[PDB]
């Protein structure tokens, strides 16, 4: 039954890895120019992914988790 | 306030007897939503989700997973609900019961200043002298036909209608008894659970072969063969391109006609191999083959079988391997190298079914097959749902009943015999752990309580008079659902399975004792 | 134009409101799992920002899932991850202890005495603690197994697994023992790789056992092979047994009519080849890290032999220890010396809806799985971290002999010590070593106060009692609150776990008594 | 004292979109008053009298039709009960083919009077097991309610007088045209094997000159046009082939790889010859009609207008398998020439046009064949389309002819006799199902009183003169709609008569419908949120 997600569960199971110092958070962006100039510089060779939400609203909590 | 408010402000932090009434209220709603769920004369509820699907259910586990909670303390009641429907298939319903009851009688005493921990190692003393009491009350004894029906019953009436339970029974305990072999354990892989949607809930049946999902991809097949050769394999028979980047090239016409057609020399070469099977095998128009292969088979190949009159299925499923070869009997064969007359399946009969776009393929009149598929008939969708939620319940039950040859008396005969057993015991346990004791006694008769609540007739007069037909007859007498009188489970047909029970009692007890031990909740992974 | 030397979103705090913050920070740390010490701890829920539930009392869990923003508070989160990474218990102890010698030290800052001098005394006292410890330990016969089963008992009645006392115990000392190891004059424990635990939520508790061998969950490639094999010999390998491409580019080019049917016919020669020479070797489990081709399942079914494929790294190494295999990544050159004999029976039977693969009846194995049955997920999770302390403390006994008398006695020991070596100093700085040496009371002191019992008679009591000569084993029964003789009680702990802990509380104290200034908001310049 | 908290328990654990409704009002009553509405809906298009209506979907398509299965399936319903009722009423559609307005019809009737029993104080329970054994008690006296019997399905006359009824509630101004249109095309169909298939009646809809012109095909219709130059054949030898009328080529990679100039210089000619020698090859076979499911080649339809060849290209692998089938025909999968066996033949092969649409027609002499066709007029694509549904409603109930081949009186006589039947069985029933078995026997008189009221009668005098006749015993007496008062007829000799197996499929999906929306007791829904389609 592959189509449904055999390694799903173990994939959930074994991403509980933590293990170092603490598990951190994601940034948190305050200022619209501290988004254009964190953008601008910084490597271009890796991939930035920036999540937008608004406090309260269903559908935030569970991408955070993510 | 908090400490954990100090380090992290925005944290939610329940201390003290704020955790224990969170969790307690949490149990209670909990109980409260599935009380009406328990016995045959529970209401069904209607679960909508968000597309819209519609749902007909009675299962507890079901209810749980549907039911729009946001909870902790009910979150991990679903987690241990789920191991039980997992492990067992039964008895969901009942756990939770017990979980909100213990804690209720729990907190009963404990908002009279008493320690939780006193509670627990009543809990653990009183599960002790059940589990022991459980042990000494269960009837052993070899299950025949009847037994396994009386079980099945037991457990269908309780999840679906009266007639289609009455259908139900049959075909559970036929098919549990088919693929069932001499001191071996169940597989129920082996029972295919088949649904069309087409005739009435009761034209659900037991066929003793296999029915397949897909049918003939050649118009030309035939539609149905009388006696079959079932030939079962797992080879690529469609087109496959080299590893190795092949290309071809040409420098004329005809080379690219002499390359097209040497291309599919590989493939001709096992359809050649089958229909030299298939010549050698049956020279006649009598027989028949029906190839099934869990690989795809491009049209060429279909063609070339489908002119020597052999019909075959394409992209079947894995398990479908192993079922074929134990009802028909063949050998499912990865590579056609050395195939023989031995490694083919039989079947008395082989007809394909045509239902709106949805196409059924039949494998029938098997010689003894150890496999057998359950076909599910039904006007609507949830009506399929529901009864496969029954069928995997009933045989659950049925395989578990198997597995021990023991059977608990059910109609909560059980619960009461352990609650007056446990209450003797009482004085025996030292310290105040008796108080834990006498809860643990009182949230055991809660099944009894529901019981007759949910037949309509009064809780406590009719637990009552249970209780003083047990103490003074001594027998096993439990709560009739049409009359409230007291009722003997085991003379009128009332079986519940030992191995659910034990287990309702031991996670009962586990997740309640942690609970109870429980002074925080804390969230505190933000910021 | 605001032009400033630093940037604006920089903020400098100093002076002695900095210590203050600090050390209020570490007790408010310490006072978050201070209730979650002692056999008669209470469980605390957590929830995880990922959306699952922790239920546990073990300090170092409850410490981790909580996030926090004064950096004190990351220190002691640090400590309590050192201190379980370490030795495997007594995080909460750590924990506690910290918050108090920060407490006495902020004593003395509040008065006119400079950090370092308190530093210096912390030193001194630390050093003496130790000695202390050595002085007070006593030797034990790890032949003996009813004196280890006594101690792992003592590691484990604080936690949920205490009501099934002997079954965790036995599991613990049994995987620990047949997961010790020798090799190259070198002794090695690896409790790490080898001896997983495996949880399977339901049945009961009582059935868990820990196996003579490894159990996966795994099932066979293909229904014809057999599920019950008696005594096999494995074969285990990393490469694929399938046709697949090379590394450099390699087309092919085909202008002859037979040349494709020739191409595909020598793939299946291939296959059957690789077959043939795992066959040479007349194994009956072939178990791979990678796939399994199913040509290569019909000649290895036609050898009958039965073959499990894309298995993990650690599980394969796993069977291999337990079975005495060498895992082979081509099979020509397959030796017998590499085909595993020694798994006296493999067996693949279905628990609940699902497959698992049993090698469990090997002799000699020096690698093992525990198989936990249990109410749920989370009662099997706390379950598991109470074993993993178990066999943390196994193996810390294992490794050093020497016990100390726990429940208070090593601690009001300790303090009575360097009470008496502190009459002889006449410096400023022995008042600190004394609070430092009075500070480890407070873990009499939270034993008491979780037990219930009253704190101040029961501990003027214990110090009186301590007070005399051959009194050093007299402690807390955390479970009556009355004071007893912990060579009657019999609860002990290993003196590497007290050392750790004192070691890590003190200079836990001494790192946090020495920042005065904090600067924050400044970019990581990276 | 300003605001009131929710419950503690399950009220304060519900999600915020979630709804939980429990107990009889709450849920039970809830749930028969929307179904009441949606039988309210539907209720004005039930008989000859039925009113067409304007449906316009989400995607802005306009629907008009007194089809109940089709409005069903055009109206977005929203109640998950409604929505039960919906799935019954789709049921009985695809089982039988006609009858889903009176499933609607039962089915709410029986709910409102199962709210009424509730009301007066019965149970639940005691409601479901009183319908129950009055559905049992139906469908004992069904088989006793046989009017006549079809008797013949190769005659055209009794075929087409057995169909009219059916196709009589839609479309009634013109009944009798559709019914001969439909006769003739089943009975080409269904040969002496009593198999017979309802996908074997293809409809085509070419629009212009009035549904009063549409006719019969004893063939095929594709609006198409041919490719080649060839526009007519008179002894049609059609060779079919799956393939692109096309040089194969290799599947994985092909490239020709040239090395010298003479290679070059010949390759085309080369390629050019091939594709004429396979051509001349087909066509050497006597074949003169070349239908391809694939592609044409340039070259190939060159070399196919040499040899006049008529190239007819289909897109669709179904009217393929349809064109086969109506020929005798089988789809090569390759160039080669056709062999005898699997040589087409059809007696004539010309391209037509109608109104303003080229066609391609396949027309057998003979009457009969695999498949027969139906050519659609009309004056708007929505009323052809409501001719298509009503042809489908004569096929089905021919299909089901051929299965069941019982009839019972129509115009509620049947219904009528039910109800009296019923009641008079459920007197002599003590107990407390009594008044179920009465209430059920009641709720077979909403298709005479819906048939009444879209005749424009009053339907309690309809509905008195019915029970009196039937006291008498005339058991096959039904309402006279060609009438402006209220006034029964005889439905034998009239010929209003429906099938005994849709009638009984019918009342068993009401009654299984209206029971399950009984049994349900709580409603927890959950938050829309998205689900775009
Ligand atoms: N016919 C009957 N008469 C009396 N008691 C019954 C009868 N059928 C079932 N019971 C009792 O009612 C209970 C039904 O439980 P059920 O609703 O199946 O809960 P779960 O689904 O959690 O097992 C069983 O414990 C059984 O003992
Ligand atoms: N039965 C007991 N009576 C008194 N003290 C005990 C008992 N069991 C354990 N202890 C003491 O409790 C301490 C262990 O506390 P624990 O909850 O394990 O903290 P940690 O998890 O940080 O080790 C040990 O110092 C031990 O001496
Ligand atoms: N000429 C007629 N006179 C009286 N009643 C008729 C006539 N033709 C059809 N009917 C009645 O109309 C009903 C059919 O209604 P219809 O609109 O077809 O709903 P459905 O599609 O659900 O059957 C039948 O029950 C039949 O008795
Ligand atoms: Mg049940
Ligand atoms: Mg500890
Ligand atoms: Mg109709």
């Amino acid at each position: 039954f592959l189509q449904q997600y055999r390694k799903q569960r173990m994939e959930e199971m074994r991403q509980q890895l933590h293990k170092g110092p603490q598990f951190k958070q994601v940034f948190e962006i305050s200022s619209g120019e501290g988004f254009l100039d964190m953008i601008d510089k910084e490597q271009k060779s890796i991939v930035i992914m920036v999540h937008i939400y608004e406090d309260g609203i269903p559908g935030t909590e569970a991408m955070n988790g993510c | 306030m908090a400490a954990v408010k100090t380090l992290n402000p925005k944290a939610e932090v329940a201390r003290a007897q704020a955790a224990l009434a969170v969790n307690i209220s949490a149990a209670r709603g909990l109980q409260d939503v599935l009380r009406t769920n328990l016995g045959p004369k529970g209401t069904m509820k209607m679960l909508v989700s968000g597309a819209g699907d519609i749902k007909l259910t009675k299962d507890g586990n079901v209810l749980l997973h549907e039911m729009q909670i946001q909870h902790p303390t009910a979150s991990l009641i679903a987690k241990v609900a789920t191991a039980q429907d997992d492990i067992t298939g039964d008895g969901t319903t009942s756990n939770v019961l017990i979980i909100g009851e213990l804690l209720k009688q729990a907190d009963l005493y404990i908002s009279e200043g008493l320690h939780p921990r006193i509670i627990t190692e009543g809990f653990e003393a009183a599960k002790e002298k059940a589990l022991q009491f459980l042990e000494e009350v269960k009837v052993s004894r070899e299950m025949d036909r009847e037994t396994l029906i009386d079980v099945a019953r037991t457990s269908l009436r309780t999840k679906v209608h009266a007639e289609l339970a009455d259908v139900l029974t049959e075909a559970v305990v036929d098919s549990i008894l088919a693929i069932k072999k001499q001191d071996e354990p169940i597989d129920l892989f082996m029972i295919e659970i088949m649904e069309m949607k087409h005739k009435s809930e009761t034209d659900t049946s037991l066929i003793r072969g296999l029915v397949l999902d897909h049918g003939a991809r050649h118009p030309d097949m035939k539609k149905r063969v009388e006696d079959a050769y079932i030939l079962t394999c797992n080879v690529s028979l469609e087109y496959e391109k080299t590893e190795v980047n092949s290309g071809f090239f040409y420098k004329s016409a005809e080379e690219r006609e002499k390359l097209v057609k040497a291309e599919r020399k590989f493939i001709e070469d096992r359809v050649k191999k089958i229909i030299e099977l298939k010549r050698k095998v049956c020279g006649d128009s009598d027989k028949g083959f029906v190839v099934i292969n869990q690989k795809g088979i491009d049209p060429f190949s279909l063609d070339a079988l489908s002119k020597e009159g052999i019909v075959a299925l394409r992209r079947a499923k894995r398990r479908n391997m192993e079922r074929l070869t134990l009802a028909c009997g063949g050998v499912a064969l990865n590579s056609f190298d050395d195939l023989s007359p031995d490694c083919l399946g039989h079947a008395g009969l082989v007809y394909e079914y045509t239902l709106g776009e949805e196409k059924f393929t039949f494998i029938e009149k098997c010689n003894n097959p150890r496999s057998v598929t359950l076909l599910i008939k039904g006007p609507n969708k949830h009506t399929l749902t529901q009864i496969k939620d029954a069928v995997r319940d009933g045989l659950r039950a049925v395989k578990n009943a198997i597995d021990d040859g023991c059977v608990v008396p059910g109609a909560g005969a059980v619960e009461v015999a352990m609650a007056e057993a446990l209450i003797k015991h009482k004085p025996s346990v030292k310290g105040r752990a008796q108080l834990g004791v006498q809860a643990f006694a009182d949230a055991l008769l809660i099944i009894p309580k529901v019981l007759a609540q949910n037949s309509g007739f009064d809780l406590q007069e009719t637990l009552v008079k249970i209780q003083a037909e047990h103490s003074e007859s001594g027998q096993l007498v439990g709560v009739d659902l049409n009359t409230g009188e007291p009722m003997v489970a085991a003379e009128v047909g009332v079986w519940d399975n030992y191995c659910v029970k034990k287990q309702l009692l031991h996670s009962c007890t586990v997740i309640a004792t942690n609970i109870l031990l429980v002074d925080e909740i804390m969230r505190a992974g933000m910021s | 134009r605001p032009v400033l030397v630093l940037s604006q979103n920089t903020k400098r705090e100093s002076g002695r409101k900095v210590q203050s913050g600090n050390i209020n920070a570490a007790k408010t740390i310490a006072d978050i799992i201070r209730t979650c010490l002692g056999p008669k701890s209470m469980m605390k829920m957590l929830l995880d920002p990922m959306g699952g539930i922790v239920m546990t009392n073990d300090g170092n869990a409850i410490l981790r899932e909580i996030q926090v923003q004064h950096p004190a508070a990351k220190s002691m989160i640090e400590i309590s991850r050192t201190q379980d990474e370490e030795v495997g218990d007594g995080t909460t102890s750590v924990i506690i202890l910290a918050g108090e010698m920060l407490s006495v030290a902020e004593h003395f800052l509040e008065q006119q005495m400079h950090p370092t001098v308190v530093i210096s005394a912390y030193r001194k006292a630390l050093d003496d603690m130790i000695s202390t410890l050595k002085k007070i330990s006593i030797p034990v016969d790890i032949s003996d197994s009813d004196m280890m089963l006594n101690i792992i008992n003592s590691s484990i009645t604080t936690k949920a697994i205490s009501r099934w006392s002997s079954l965790a115990c036995n599991i613990a000392l049994d995987a620990v023992k047949m997961v010790q190891f020798e090799e190259n004059g070198r002794k090695e424990i690896d409790i790490k790789k080898y001896a997983r635990v495996e949880k399977i939520p339901g049945g009961i508790i009582e059935d868990s056992c820990v196996l003579r061998g490894v159990m996966i969950n795994k099932d066979v490639t293909h229904p014809r092979m057999r599920r019950y094999i008696k005594n096999p010999r494995i074969v285990l390998l990393d490469s694929s047994l399938e046709y697949k491409k090379g590394e450099s580019q390699t087309d092919i080019e085909i202008t002859r009519e037979e040349d494709f049917t020739r191409i595909l016919q020598m793939e299946e020669e291939y296959i059957q080849q690789l077959c043939e020479d795992i066959i040479q070797l007349k194994p009956d489990v072939v178990i791979t890290e990678k796939g399994i081709s199913d040509l290569a399942q019909h000649y290895l079914m036609r050898a009958n032999i039965t073959a499990i494929r894309r298995v993990r790294k650690t599980d394969n190494n796993r069977i291999a220890r337990a079975c005495g295999a060498r895992i082979v990544s081509r099979p020509e050159e397959l030796r017998e010396d590499d085909v595993g004999t020694g798994a006296g029976l493999l067996e693949i039977k279905k628990i609940g809806d699902e497959y698992f693969t049993f090698i469990t009846d090997c002799k000699d194995p020096k690698a093992c799985t525990i198989l936990l049955r249990g109410a749920s997920k989370e009662i099997l999770s706390e379950v598991e971290r109470n074993l993993q302390d178990a066999m943390q403390v196994c193996r810390n006994v294992l490794l050093d002999p020497q016990l100390v008398p726990g429940g208070g006695a090593s601690e009001m020991a300790v303090a009575h010590a360097l009470t008496e070596k502190s009459k002889a100093m006449t410096g400023v700085e022995q008042w600190p070593y004394r609070a430092v040496a009075q500070a480890l009371e407070v873990i009499p002191r939270t034993l008491i106060q979780n037990c219930g019992a009253s704190t101040i008679r029961l501990l003027t009591s214990l110090r009186a009692k301590h007070t005399q000569e051959n009194c050093e084993t007299w402690g807390v029964n955390g479970e009556t609150g009355t004071l007893v003789d912990m060579k009657e009680l019999g609860i002990w702990e290993p003196l590497a776990v007290k050392l750790q802990t004192y070691k890590t509380a003190v200079e836990t104290a001494v790192l946090l008594l020495r920042i005065d200034d904090i600067v924050s908001g400044h970019k990581k310049k990276g | 004292a300003l605001h009131v908290p929710k419950a503690p328990g399950f009220a304060q654990m519900l999600k915020e979109g979630a709804k939980h409704f429990s107990g009889l009002e709450e849920a039970v009553y809830r749930n028969i008053q929307a179904c009441k509405e949606l039988a309210q809906t539907t209720r004005t298009a039930y008989g000859p009298n039925g009113m067409n209506k304007m449906v316009i979907n989400h995607l802005e398509k306009l629907f008009v039709t007194n089809d109940a299965a089709t409005i069903l399936r055009e109206l977005e319903v929203q109640h998950p009960a409604a929505k039960m009722i919906v799935m019954a009423s789709h049921m009985q559609e695809q089982e039988v083919g006609d009858g889903t307005n009176f499933v609607l019809v039962f089915a709410g009737a029986l709910l409102e009077l199962a709210e009424e029993l509730l009301r007066i104080g019965l149970s639940v329970s005691e409601v479901i097991e009183g319908y129950e054994i009055a559905c049992r008690k139906a469908h004992e006296i069904l088989p006793n309610l046989v009017c006549c019997s079809a008797k013949n399905l190769r005659d055209i006359d009794e075929v087409s007088s057995l169909l009219r009824t059916s196709i009589m509630s839609k479309q009634y101004g013109n009944e009798v045209f559709l019914a001969k249109l439909i006769a003739q095309a089943c009975v080409s169909i269904f040969p002496d094997s009593g198999h017979f298939n309802v996908d074997n009646i293809r409809v085509c809809k070419i629009l212009g000159s009035g549904i009063s012109s549409s006719s019969v095909l004893h063939g095929m219709v594709f609006k198409k046009e041919t490719e080649g130059d060839v526009t007519s054949v008179k002894d049609a030898k059609i060779a079919v082939y799956s393939c692109p009328f096309d040089g194969m080529i290799t599947e994985t990679k092909g490239t020709v790889l040239i090395k010298t100039a003479e290679e070059l210089m010949n390759f085309s000619k080369g390629e050019e010859n091939l594709m004429d020698a396979q051509v001349k090859a087909i066509a050497d076979t006597g074949a003169n009609v070349v239908v391809t499911g694939g592609k044409v080649a340039d070259m190939a339809l060159h070399y196919a207008n040499k040899y006049n060849i008529m190239l007819v290209r289909l897109n669709s692998k179904w009217d393929l398998r349809r064109l086969c089938k109506t020929v005798g025909a089988t789809a090569l999968p390759r160039l080669t020439p056709p062999v005898l066996e699997e040589m087409g033949h059809c007696d004539s092969v010309y391209l037509s046009e109608v109104g303003d649409t080229q066609v391609v027609v396949f027309k057998h002499e003979k009457e009969d064949g695999a498949i027969s066709t139906i050519v659609l007029r009309g004056s708007t694509d929505n009323l052809m389309d409501d001719i298509e549904r009503a042809v489908d409603d004569g096929v089905n109930t021919f299909k089901v002819l051929t299965r069941d081949k019982r009839l019972v009186p129509g115009g509620g006589a049947t219904e009528i006799e039910l109800a009296k039947q019923i009641t008079s069985y459920g007197e002599t029933c003590p107990g407390l199902e009594q008044y179920a078995i009465k209430k059920f026997a009641e709720a077979f008189e909403a298709i005479p009183r819906a048939l009444a009221e879209n005749s424009g009668v009053k339907a309690n005098e309809v509905i008195s003169k019915l029970y009196a006749v039937h006291q008498e015993g005339n058991k096959n007496v039904g309402l006279d709609i060609e009438a402006e008062v209220p006034a029964v007829k005889d439905m034998l000799e009239a010929g209003i008569l429906d099938t005994y197996l849709g009638k009984y499929w019918a009342i068993k999906l009401a009654t299984n419908a209206a029971v399950t929306v009984l049994r349900v007791d709580q409603i927890i829904m959950a938050k829309p949120a998205g689900g775009p389609k």
